[PDB]
């Protein structure tokens, strides 16, 4: 849920 | 198949960077042509018109290019995340390892990649609608002036290389698939996988330069270069952060730069 993360698991 | 990779390297690359070194070239040779800011009064007018609503209300000048320096950085942080999905394989790694990858990879790509809209009198900012002189830069109060001038050292002997844009792919790829990052959970898997895209890297190198018998190795050597212009690059990042509370730091780059070196 880190925000680096939550770039790798943008649609 | 070699050829496959290179070439799908290259065409990720293109989708998903805003500048590549072909765009730039024609922006910097001389509609929609750059402001060139060299000095306080163009700085204003620059932010007036390119960068409008960070000044609709104002802190220092320097910090106000430094925002401008961070905002860059996440987007390309955010190019950079998406061009490493496209890298043939990236996609089958761990997904915290491909976080791994991007914490420890994304700032020496920036720097790789900024020699691309780098001269040795100044570089494109705004989506290439801005040219920041070389020496309105070093002219900043100190900490500020001490950010860029390494870079353009960088850029200059890198620029000299002459790669285009089919080379600089491959080695952005092979910076992002390095095995040797902290924390990696399959380290082989990553060693194997950066062993194929520098396979391909040297090849391409050897039939697209044939003219320099070092290429390869001094592109390895520039991946090193670029690792200690990183570390260099934090500890001036960290005495800013310490020392000039007006500098808000972005949270993702707080993220990369948290525990890295
Ligand atoms: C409107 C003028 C703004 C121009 C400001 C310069 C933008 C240069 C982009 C280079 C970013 C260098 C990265 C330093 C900040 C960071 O640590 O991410």
């Amino acid at each position: 849920p880190s925000l680096l993360k939550k770039l790798l698991l943008a649609p | 198949d070699l050829k496959s990779l290179a070439k799908r390297i290259y065409e990720a690359y293109l989708k998903n960077f805003n500048m590549n070194k072909v765009k730039a070239r024609v922006i910097l040779s001389g509609n929609n042509p750059p402001f060139v800011i060299h000095d306080m009064e163009t700085l204003c007018m620059a932010e007036k018109t390119l960068v409008a609503k960070l000044v609709a209300n104002n802190k220092e000048a320097e910090v106000r290019i430094f925002h401008c320096c961070q905002c860059t950085s996440v987007e390309t942080v955010t190019e950079l995340t998406e061009f490493a999905k496209a890298i043939p394989g990236f996609a089958n790694l761990d997904l915290n390892d491909q976080v791994t990858l991007l914490k420890y990879g994304v700032y020496e790509a920036i720097f790789a990649m900024l020699s691309s809209v780098m001269n040795k009198d100044g570089m494109l900012v705004a989506y290439g609608n801005g040219f920041i002189t070389r020496e309105f830069l070093k002219s900043l109060r100190k900490p500020f002036c001490d950010i860029m001038e390494p870079k353009f050292d960088f850029a200059m002997k890198f620029n000299a290389l002459e790669l285009d844009d089919s080379d600089i792919s491959l080695f952005v790829a092979a910076i992002i698939c390095c095995g040797d990052r902290p924390g990696l959970l399959n380290v082989g898997h990553i060693e194997k996988m950066q062993e194929g895209i520098v396979h391909v890297l040297r090849l391409h190198l050897q039939s697209n330069h044939p003219d320099d018998i070092f290429l390869f190795p001094k592109l390895l050597q520039k991946m090193a270069d670029l690792r200690q212009l990183v570390t260099e690059h934090a500890q001036l990042v960290q005495i800013i952060k310490k020392t000039e509370s007006d500098a808000a730091l972005h949270p993702l780059l707080q993220e990369i730069y948290r525990d890295m070196y």
